């Protein structure tokens, strides 16, 4: 039987079958309830809408984004999202397909235990495995040992992996991602002169972040030519006719990943958390950490992030002139694609958690099979 | 007459003009109730603005070296000359600011510290809370039979948070819902369980170390100000010493109350059988506020469930009648 | 000896429950509320085990 | 030379001489045009009534507000408002008096260009100034720091300001004020059978909103009291001699200020907007702002707004630090009082915008001079 892979994202939950090149379902991490009061019949309107149906009818719906910074806080809405993800998005029953799952790094243990007990008691899966998004992100590149930068919509993390097994001591957290970049992009486009108070304006700024924004090889040099660059200044058309012009901000929104002092916090960047996370490991693994550095998430689609990661790791680490930072073109879904690669293999059949293991061991099996 | 001979710059004179124009009176009266010791027209912010617009050393030297007619000066410079005419004016303004701030901090902290003391005293002595733990551990020891987690004779207070984590087959009824639904039928005294614990309700809602450091800093400032007034003249003594002694006595009673909170915190740590190195004060109050909110929502959702069950039963009897 | 330990064995498989087990020598102190569990004089509420068995049992 | 303070608000224009306590010319900003035909030849049938003459003769006039949501939409009408308030009310030449003016925060720049060019080219002045309404409202209260919430006729905006430094990012604006409450009062008065559809009747509904409405301290208890007993029902006499009686609409109409879902807006109440304004500030200065909440604008004339506002802020915020509401009885004219305070200073002579500065820098020096 074919397996199911879902990436439970902070901003985009993806779902599909194992072995597929692309996820079949990509829907935002939203649960909508009807905004106004009114009952009638109306040929049986649903009490709750999730996903693409929630996106489509979103004017008469109040939405909820229940994942805050990678970490699950509201659990019933995750249960409703997982019920949509199985029963209508893929149109399956979860009691015969083994289901691979994703966790944010530095997840609390009670969250993993609650996640496992809701998979085994409510949905009653016959097999489930929780993987860190970075481990699947390394599996999409096709290796088993190395450090991986993963920045999604919730939170940025740098995770070292040894033979498929992560090291939770040297995982480091940077408290920004594509939602925080989106908020900063509304902030500096408002400083440019615009205003985004509505829903559709926020979606247009999200698509501006999708299309136009990039990372330069040098921030200071591209500042130095910013007034004089004829190719830097882009723009975008809203469908009702509003025009949004963006200039140097195209490489100020993702450079918040490289320098978080742009927005006003003193946390270390995506290259500095990577370097500090490499030094917190054992010494022997660190060359394999530099050799298999994979960036992942939709927050790494900015063109020219590869050579800037190269130059920043070149600046911090004098041993890393020639090693290349691997950037797959499909690293939007490298968590999902690596989950497809991991679940589709015939070597993964032992690593699944059975129902009887949860029954005899409790929820704490997630501490001991998923490591 | 544009030569107003003001020794200040434009910005500080502008701020002092805005400050002076709020009092709707002359600056002679302002220097009068600075000297006479009045607290009616001076709250914390006006005294903060006055201390933020103090005369500087070169400004005081230029005012004292001035020898021409006093009427040629500005309202700002005449107000500063009236301020300099008051002996130890900065000490008097500091007595104003510290007595008003001490009174405000005392009226903020003292009912909340009494609420913390009543909270921990009612947590140490509760009536229906043993019977509620009796019913909870009876159902819990019924449920986890034959496992490694079974056959326990107690739990921490954090297990009261974990009651909400339980959900039924319908994923709508919690364990707390079922316990309060059975307690509504069998033993309604547990429904009077928040009545003893209403003084544990709302928690502290604060951090006790922040207000304790602020109270200790205020008491230290009051002691320093009392020592400075003791070095000053007897008019300042009869103006301020009784109020400073009352403030020091009230803050000493507050420190005695903080020591009682520490003693009852150690008693509450031994009461729930947890070591005192971990946070057993704010975690327990936030725990009890959270659990009492869980109790109130469980009560009203059980009432709403019974009300909609009665309404659906009336609708079923209606459609059977018709 | 205590009243809460007297649990009948149910016929059907029952849904499990998660909290953290703490030792019994700690919990039977004079300052603990479960000494009233250790004393038989308290109000003994009998749970309807038939209702939990018909409701909360595992479906086959 | 006596300066002029002229708050050209959305609801009522308040103009007078500087250095005084009360504005001499308080009159609503409406332009009335006759929708019917004239038969009576002569006697000065002038085609556009402006001000109090439009108010008195309102039964045959279409009334247009030149200000809509704090934006000067109609410009010829607003010029007629300025011409009436200079020549008919004050009866002063503009060329021998400085004229202080007010503005809403987050205004468009070309709007400021247009008011500057009308105030320098048509109505020539020796000097003029444009100031934020919340800043003058704070200056009437006599303190240098604090948060000012101002609820006019179209705009309810929150401005926190610390030591005169107005924080730009922490300013925000909610389009819910007295005209929207008036329209909702028209919508809910038809439940009792009273119809008001004409613009002439908007003055009547605004008058009963001024006279009879009040903020409830608790909405549910006042609902139970109004449903239980008819003690709170109050009567009003219409200008045609009919007497109406209203019940719960005395408090259902200002409750839109705390619950915008009545008129169908997704945004929360003014307490939550104040709270989110406070969290945008730095954490050190929040203690000053919580004890210095200053109201202004006539929409805060409902005699229950202070205690309910204190209850809502004290409930929503953490209770560590002091919650104090500054609600002076003359806060309706606090914009004008603060303008009269600011205009009558010796230091203000060098912040005036002269005619020579206008000739040097166009109608654009107000951007670089004022905040
Ligand atoms: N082409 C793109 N360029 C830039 N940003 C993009 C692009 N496509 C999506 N994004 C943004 O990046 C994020 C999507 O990344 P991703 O799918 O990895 O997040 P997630 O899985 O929801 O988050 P997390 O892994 O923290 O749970 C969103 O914030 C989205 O707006
Ligand atoms: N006594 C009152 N009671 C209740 N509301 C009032 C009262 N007086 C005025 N208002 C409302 O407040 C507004 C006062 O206008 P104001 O704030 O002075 O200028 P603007 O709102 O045009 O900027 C009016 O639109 C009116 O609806
Ligand atoms: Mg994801
Ligand atoms: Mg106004």
């Amino acid at each position: 039987t074919t397996a199911l892979v879902c990436d439970n994202g902070s901003g985009l939950v993806k779902a599909g079958f194992a072995g597929d090149d692309a996820p079949r379902a990509v829907f935002p991490s939203i649960v909508g309830r009807p905004r106004h009061q009114g009952v009638m019949v109306g040929m049986g309107q649903k009490d709750s809408y999730v996903g693409d149906e929630a996106q489509s009818k979103r004017g008469i719906l109040t939405l909820k984004y229940p994942i805050e910074h990678g970490i699950i806080t509201n659990w019933d809405d995750m249960e409703k999202i997982w019920h949509h993800t199985f029963y209508n998005e893929l149109r399956v029953a979860p009691e015969e397909h083994p289901t691979l799952l994703t966790e944010a790094p530095l997840n609390p243990k009670a969250n993993r235990e609650k996640m496992t007990q809701i998979m085994f008691e409510t949905f009653n899966v016959p097999a489930m495995y929780v993987a860190i998004q970075a481990v699947l992100s390394l599996y999409a590149s096709g290796r088993t040992t190395g450090i991986v930068l993963d920045s999604g919509d919730g939170v940025t993390h740098n995770v070292p992996i040894y033979e498929g097994y992560a090291l939770p001591h040297a995982i480091m957290r940077l408290d920004l991602a594509g939602r925080d970049l989106t908020d900063y992009l509304m902030k500096i486009l408002t400083e440019r002169g615009y205003s985004f108070v509505t829903t559709a304006e926020r979606e247009i700024v999200r698509d501006i972040k999708e299309k136009l924004c990039y990372v330069a090889l040098d921030f200071e040099n591209e500042m130095a030519t910013a007034a004089s660059s004829s190719s830097l200044e882009k723009s975008y058309e809203l469908p009702d006719g509003q025009v949004i012009t963006i200039g140097n901000e195209r490489f100020r929104c993702p450079e918040t990943l490289f320098q978080p002092s742009f927005i006003g916090m003193e946390s270390a960047g995506i290259h500095e958390t990577t370097y500090n996370s490499i030094m917190k490991c054992d010494i022997d693994i660190r060359k394999d950490l530099y050799a298999n550095n994979v960036m992942s998430g939709g927050t790494t689609m900015y063109p020219g992030i590869a050579d800037r990661m190269q130059k920043e790791i070149t600046a911090l680490a004098p041993s890393t002139m020639k090693i290349k930072i691997i950037a797959p073109p499909e690293r939007k879904y490298s968590v999902w694609i690596g989950g497809s690669i991991l679940a589709s293999l015939s070597t993964f059949q032992q690593m699944w958690i059975t129902k009887q293991e949860y029954d005899e061991a409790g929820p704490s099996i997630v501490h001991r099979k998923c490591f | 007459e544009p030569k107003e001979i003001t020794f200040l710059d434009a910005k500080k004179s502008l701020n002092l003009n805005i400050f002076l124009k709020q009092f709707k009176c002359s600056n002679e009266e302002v220097a009068a109730m600075i000297r006479a010791g009045d607290t009616t027209k001076f709250d914390v912010e006006v005294l903060k603005q006055l201390l933020k617009l103090l005369p500087e050393k070169h400004e005081i030297e230029n005012l004292r070296a001035f020898t021409e007619e006093r009427a040629k000066l500005a309202s700002a410079d005449h107000f500063y000359l009236l301020l300099l005419a008051i002996p130890c004016y900065q000490l008097r303004i500091e007595c104003m600011l510290l007595c008003e701030g001490a009174a405000a901090v005392l009226d903020m902290v003292r009912p909340k510290a009494q609420l913390v003391l009543a909270a921990c005293e009612s947590l140490l002595t509760s009536r229906q809370l043993p019977i509620f733990c009796q019913l909870i551990l009876r159902i819990g020891n019924f449920l986890n039979y034959g496992s490694h987690t079974g056959d326990a004779d107690g739990f921490k207070i954090s297990t009261l948070l974990k009651l909400t984590e339980t959900k039924s087959q319908q994923n709508r009824v919690t364990l707390l819902h079922h316990v309060l639904e059975e307690a509504e039928k069998s033993h309604p005294d547990l429904l009077q369980l928040p009545r003893d614990l209403e003084q544990p309700s709302q928690a502290a809602g604060i951090n006790l170390e922040i207000i304790r450091s602020e109270a200790s800093s205020n008491l230290k400032k009051l002691l320093e100000t009392e020592r400075k007034v003791s070095a000053s003249v007897a008019e300042v003594q009869e103006q301020y010493t009784e109020r400073l002694q009352a403030s020091i006595s009230a803050f000493r009673a507050l420190d005695e109350l903080f020591e009682a909170i520490e003693q009852k915190q150690r008693e509450l740590a031994d009461y729930l059988c947890e070591d005192a190195q971990q946070l057993s004060l704010e975690d327990t109050f936030s725990t009890m506020k959270a659990f009492r909110d869980l109790f109130l929502r469980a009560l009203k959702e059980n009432k709403d469930r019974k009300e909609q069950a009665a309404k659906a039963e009336r609708r079923k009897q209606q459609l059977a009648e018709e | 000896v205590p009243s809460h330990r007297r649990v009948n064995p149910p016929t059907l498989r029952m849904k499990k429950l998660n909290w953290q087990k703490l030792p019994s020598n700690v919990a039977r102190e004079h300052n603990s509320m479960w000494a009233s569990l250790s004393s038989p004089d308290a109000e003994a509420v009998e749970p309807d085990f038939s209702s939990i068995e018909r409701l909360f049992s595992f479906p086959a």
